[PDB]
C-alpha cells in the first residue's frame, strides 16, 4: 500500500 | 574500535556523501520559492526530495536490507521527518537562525516557515533543537550514526520483528558509544552520548507535533493539492 516508497527501496 | 565498527562508520559516511549534496544543485528543480502559503510548493518539493535522499541513506545502513519490506516501510514512515530535521543541521547556521543552502532564495528563517496556522508550535521548538544539535559540534561520523540509529528504532508503532531491529540498532549504538571514547576527546565528549539520545527524544516530540500539523493542513484539500505524491504517501493517514 506504499507503491512509491516500496519502489524506492527496490 | 573493532574491525566491524570501522566498517560501519565507513559505510554510513559514504552513504551520506551519496545522499546529501552540499552544493544543493538540485534545488533548481523545485517549484520556485515565493515570499498565503506562498512557500509551501517550494518546501513541499524540498521535503519530497529529502525523503528520497533519506530512503537512499537508509537502504545503505548495514543490516537494514535484511529487514522485511514491511518493517522497512514502518521505520521510514515514522523516521523520515526526524532524519530530515537531523540532516538539516548541516545547512542550519547560528548566525541568523536559518537553514542556508547557497542563496536566499534558498535560505529559510522562522518567518519563511511559520506564517500560517499554528505552525509556530512546531517551528519554535525545532529551531531550539537545531541550536541544541549544533552546539554538540558532532563529528560527521557521529552525525551519520545518529541518523542511522534514528531510522532503525525498535519502538516505532507497527514494527513486526523488533528483536532484529533492536539488534541492528544496538550494533549502531555500540559503534557510537565506542567511537566517542576512542575518537572524541574531552571536554567535547562529556556525556556526549547521553546528549545525543536526548536529541532522539526531542525528535519524538517534534515528530508528534509534525503529525498534528500535517494532519490539519492536509485535511484542507486546497493545500494538499500543493504537496507531492511521495509526501502524501509517506506522511499518511
Ligand atoms: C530537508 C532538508 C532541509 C530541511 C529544512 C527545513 C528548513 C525549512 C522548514 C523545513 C523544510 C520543515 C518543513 C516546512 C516541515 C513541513 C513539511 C511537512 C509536510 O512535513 C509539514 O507538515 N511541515 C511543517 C508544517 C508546515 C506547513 C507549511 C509550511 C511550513 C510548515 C522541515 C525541515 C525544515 C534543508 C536542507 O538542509 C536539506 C535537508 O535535506
Amino acid at each position: 500500500n506504499h507503491p512509491m516508497l516500496m519502489n524506492l527501496l527496490k | 574500535l573493532s574491525e566491524e565498527q570501522q566498517h560501519i562508520i565507513a559505510i554510513l559516511l559514504d552513504a551520506h556523501h551519496k545522499t546529501y549534496d552540499p552544493t544543493y544543485a538540485d534545488f533548481r528543480d523545485f517549484r520556485p520559492p515565493v515570499r498565503p502559503l506562498s512557500m509551501l510548493p517550494h518546501l513541499a518539493d524540498l521535503v519530497s526530495y529529502s525523503i528520497q535522499k533519506v530512503i537512499g541513506f537508509a537502504k545503505m545502513i548495514p543490516g537494514f536490507r535484511d529487514l522485511t519490506s514491511d518493517d522497512q516501510i514502518v521505520l521510514l514512515k515514522s523516521s523520515a521527518i526526524e532524519v530530515i530535521m537531523l540532516r538539516s543541521n548541516q545547512s542550519f547556521t547560528m548566525d541568523d537562525m536559518s537553514w542556508d543552502c547557497g542563496s536566499q532564495d534558498y535560505k529559510y528563517d522562522v518567518t519563511d516557515v511559520s506564517k500560517a496556522g499554528h505552525t509556530l508550535e512546531l517551528i519554535e521548538p525545532l529551531i531550539k533543537f537545531q541550536v541544541g544539535l549544533k552546539k554538540l559540534n558532532l563529528h560527521e561520523e557521529e552525525h551519520v550514526l545518529l541518523m542511522a540509529i534514528c531510522i532503525v528504532s525498535p519502538d516505532r508503532p507497527g514494527v513486526q520483528d523488533a528483536k532484529l531491529v533492536e539488534a541492528i540498532q544496538d550494533r549502531l549504538s555500540n559503534t557510537l558509544q565506542t567511537y566517542i571514547r576512542c575518537r572524541h576527546p574531552p571536554p567535547g565528549s562529556h556525556q556526549l552520548y547521553a546528549k545525543m539520545i536526548q536529541k532522539l527524544a526531542d525528535l519524538r516530540s517534534l515528530n508528534e507535533e509534525h503529525s498534528k500539523q500535517y494532519r490539519s493542513l492536509s485535511f484542507q484539500p486546497e493545500n494538499s493539492m500543493k504537496l507531492t505524491p511521495l509526501v502524501l504517501e509517506v506522511f499518511g493517514n
